[PDB]
């Protein structure tokens, strides 16, 4: 299991920009522009554009808050008029330079319009969003624009009985079975585009109950999923249907300890500006025995695709003679394969799209969509697994070090809204620091990274507001030694400036800095006076940031020990000594001692210098 | 003078339907759909099958794309009578649906040239 946060920030001793509108609630949808420089929030009836690298600076607004008489029909069928029957927005989407694609629940009515960006005024498309966007706020939904078409996973009814993977095409609508071979009680996650003869991917993410797994209760099951953007539906059957649809189990386990980790909470696309393939950082907890327990997944996208590529099938079949039992496949496989895109071999075969795909191969996708492979992680164990903490949303940023060591800095939201940067060194989670987002705990329901130069931000959403975060704290570190021994690849010691520095940041020489991920301070180059009255009691005060060193002190060069009756310690850390006299005159110094290999670095935290008058 | 029975010739039956309005009885059989009077006299046969067929493959069965095509029978799945037509759906292709003039059996009044999916009626065995 992953360690405790290193250093701890409160909301109070970083800088940390909140936007928030009085009476407005759920900031759940986050959009930045292409500029990078204008944030787009979606909120509960509202839609707003903040300056991103001050989110305070509100510069447009929008309303789009529903009417009495919708308000009752939505409360006289029998939900609450003052929370479920209001407009949520579910779909924040680019459409073009001048316009955005917004979706909201609207007491029930699921409704689409553009938002029209030169003057953030709803159009009036008003378009009937069943399909695209959930009619209930409590719903699951993801949504990613492809091309001018929105590619959505949500319900496609009031009850949240009915399911759907959809596109939102005009030219060609598809939508998935209502069948549990293709969805089985799905909880949506997340979707993206995988682009590119060979055609572009676009990958869903969510839990269903499995199909494959029986257990005392119905077994949930992460699950990675793909469609191909060319698809056209069958012509004599999926007529409207996907025939690109398959999909297979997403597992995060370390199971020489027993731990499974079967419900996906948030997938990260980790867009490598040096990887030619991109990894999906996937976020899980347990379904059983939560109390609470996190993981992180890192899985290869080359994996996923052998998978889908190469994997045997899945089967249905019928077993004595009422029930239904999962088996893999071993029988024939028709050609072309089933699921698969229209590439360089279907069109020399003289196949152009779905539309033109033997009926065969159409009626194999249809009864097979579920793949016997599992899409396993990378090194095949999770990046991190942690216990007291039930993470929200990820997001990853990978940085190069002053070294040139490659790390993926993982940003892991908390249900209490706090946000963890956590680093897989030498085989070990390090938790660099852990920072209080919101200061009245609220989960964060969504995270958004722009790792861009000059906008280098974290974007937190709860149903209280937004938060703003750098990406590290560098100036927080007062000596080399705490900068260095922060581990923190982002930050390094700047000898001329006296100061420690944000490295790809500040315009420092990078020749003349001091960075080592080993924690060895051993690199770097290297008194609060009192006067209290005899019989008194003094309260020397000393304190530091990390959560993982234990502090001590020392009188006349010696250990001294905070026992009863002469000495005492306040706090853990604040040395009382009782009844002063001559003797007790002299250097107090309180010592941190910290483990960082097999290694201890004792540093002196406070230095003190106490005089007893006569 | 009126027929007392009606005994067809080399097939089965499957389904009556009576026609309200004019008393005109359809019978549905294997490759065959009769047309009798309300005395039970035979007024017009229509032959539905054999044909080449497969319940793996797909209607219009084509020979090139299901070579495992045999020649079926075609016992007849729902025979009903509808204000404007006589509904006819058989055990063959997959259970595709026709329609045809009432009192005129021979007379086709509709029956898709190309049908999908959604168009499979009846259950395609008997
Ligand atoms: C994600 O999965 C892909 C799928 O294989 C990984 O890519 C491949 O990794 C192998 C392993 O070495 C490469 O093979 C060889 O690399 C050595 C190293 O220099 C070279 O000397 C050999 O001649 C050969 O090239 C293979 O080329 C490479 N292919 C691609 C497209 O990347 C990828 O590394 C995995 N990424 C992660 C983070 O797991
Ligand atoms: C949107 O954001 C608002 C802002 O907090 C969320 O409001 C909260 O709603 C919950 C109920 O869902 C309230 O909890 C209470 O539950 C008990 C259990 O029965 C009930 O008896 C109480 O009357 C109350 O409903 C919570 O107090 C309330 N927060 C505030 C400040 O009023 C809202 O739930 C969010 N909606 C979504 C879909 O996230
Ligand atoms: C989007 O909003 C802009 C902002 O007004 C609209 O711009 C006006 O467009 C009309 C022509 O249609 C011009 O005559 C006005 O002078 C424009 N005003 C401004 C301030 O630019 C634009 O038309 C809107 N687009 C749509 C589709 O409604
Ligand atoms: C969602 O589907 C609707 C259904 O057609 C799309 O609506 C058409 O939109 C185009 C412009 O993009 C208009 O020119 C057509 O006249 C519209 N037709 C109808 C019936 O609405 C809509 O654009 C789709 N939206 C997205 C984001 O894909
Ligand atoms: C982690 O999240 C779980 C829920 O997934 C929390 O468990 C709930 O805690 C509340 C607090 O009293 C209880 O009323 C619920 O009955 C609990 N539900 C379940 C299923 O246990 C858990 O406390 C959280 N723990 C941490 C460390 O975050
Ligand atoms: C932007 O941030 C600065 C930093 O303190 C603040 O002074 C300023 O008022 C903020 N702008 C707005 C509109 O809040």
């Amino acid at each position: 299991f992953a360690p405790i946060p290193r250093i701890t920030w409160e909301h109070r001793e970083v800088h940390l920009v909140q936007f928030h509108e009085p009476d407005i609630y759920n900031y759940s949808a986050l959009l930045l522009s292409e500029d990078k420089d204008t944030l787009y929030i979606g909120a509960r009836e509202a839609v707003f554009a903040v300056n991103a690298l001050n989110i305070s600076e509100k510069q447009h607004e929008v309303y789009w808050k529903v009417s009495e008489d919708k308000k009752a029909k939505c409360a006289e069928k029998g939900k609450s008029k003052q929370t479920e029957c209001l407009n949520y927005i579910r779909v924040l989407q680019p459409l073009s330079a001048t316009s955005l694609y917004v979706c909201g629940t609207n007491a029930f009515q699921p409704a689409c319009d553009h938002l029209n960006l030169t003057s953030f005024k709803f159009l009036g498309k008003n378009e009937d969003g069943k399909g695209r966007c959930p009619f209930d706020p409590a719903h699951s939904y993801t949504s990613v624009m492809v091309d001018g078409e929105l590619y959505s996973g949500t319900s496609y009814n009031f009850l949240g009985s009915e399911p759907i993977i959809s596109r939102n095409s005009s030219h060609s609508p598809l939508r998935t079975e209502y069948a549990i071979p293709w969805l089985n009680e799905p909880s949506f996650v997340f979707a993206d585009v995988i682009r590119k003869g060979e055609d572009d991917r676009v990958y869903f993410f969510f839990t269903e109950v499995s199909v494959e797994y029986e257990f005392v209760f119905r077994v949930l099951i992460p699950r990675i999923a793909r469609v191909c953007k060319g698809d056209q539906g069958g012509l004599r059957t999926l007529q409207k249907k996907w025939t690109s649809f398959l999909k297979a189990r997403l597992i995060c386990s370390r199971p020489d300890s027993g731990l499974v980790f079967n419900v996906l909470r948030d997938v990260f696309v980790l867009r490598s500006p040096g990887l030619k393939v991109p990894v999906f950082y996937a976020l899980f907890t347990p379904q059983l025995n939560n109390v609470g327990l996190s993981a992180v997944c890192a899985y290869n996208l080359s994996t996923a695709e052998e998978v889908f590529s190469h994997g045997k099938y899945m089967q249905s079949t019928t077993v004595e003679q009422s029930h239904t039992k999962w088996v893999r496949y071993n029988g024939p496989v028709p050609k072309p394969r089933p699921g698969a895109c229209i590439d360089s071999e279907a069109r020399a075969a003289n196949y152009t799209s779905s539309l033109n795909l033997p009926d065969k191969t159409l009626q194999f996708v249809k009864d097979h969509p579920l793949m016997d492979d599992s899409v396993t992680p990378i090194d095949n164990r999770p990046r991190l697994i942690k216990k007291d903490v039930n993470y929200t949303q990820i997001v990853v940023d990978r940085t190069q070090a002053l070294d040139g060591t490659v790390y993926d800095v993982m940003f892991v939201s908390t249900d209490r809204g706090a946000l963890h940067k956590a680093i897989s060194l030498e085989h070990a989670v390090h938790i660099i620091e852990e920072t209080q987002l919101f200061q009245d705990f609220e989960p964060v329901q969504t995270l958004l990274l722009s790792s861009k130069k000059g906008n280098r931000f974290v974007y937190a959403g709860s149903n209280s507001g937004v938060v703003q975060a750098p990406l590290a704290f560098c100036g927080k570190h007062g000596t080399c030694e705490d900068c260095v021994l922060a581990r923190d690849p982002y930050c390094a010691w700047s000898p001329p400036t006296a100061t420690c520095v944000a490295l790809h940041q500040t315009e420092s020489p990078s020749r003349g800095l001091i960075q080592e991920m080993s924690g060895d301070a051993s690199v770097c180059p290297d008194y609060r006076q009192h006067f209290f009255k005899h019989g008194g009691t003094a309260e020397l005060k000393c304190s530091q940031k990390s959560n993982l060193a234990r502090v001590f002190w020392k009188f006349q060069n010696g250990v001294l020990k905070a026992e009863s009756p002469k000495y005492g310690l306040m706090g853990r850390k604040n040395l009382l000594i009782f009844n002063l006299s001559e003797g007790d005159s002299g250097v107090y110094q309180c010592l941190s001692e910290e483990r960082v290999k097999n290694k201890t670095v004792f540093q002196v935290v406070a230095k003190h210098v106490l005089e007893v008058k006569v | 003078l009126p027929p007392t029975a009606f005994t067809p010739n080399g097939t089965y039956l499957q389904h009556l339907a009576r026609d309200p309005t004019s008393g005109t009885l359809y019978l549905g059989a294997t490759n065959f759909l009769f047309q009798l009077s309300p005395g039970l006299q035979l007024e017009a046969t229509v032959s539905t099958g054999p044909v080449l067929d497969s319940r793996d493959c797909l209607p219009p069965v084509m020979p090139d794309e299901c070579p495992q095509a045999q020649p079926t029978n075609n016992p007849n799945q729902l025979l009903l009578v509808s204000p404007g037509a006589l509904v006819v759906c058989g055990s063959v292709h997959q259970g595709v649906c026709e329609q045809r003039r009432l009192g005129q059996l021979e007379q086709l009044l509709l029956r898709p040239e190309r049908p999908g999916d959604t168009q499979y009626v009846a259950a395609n065995d008997p």
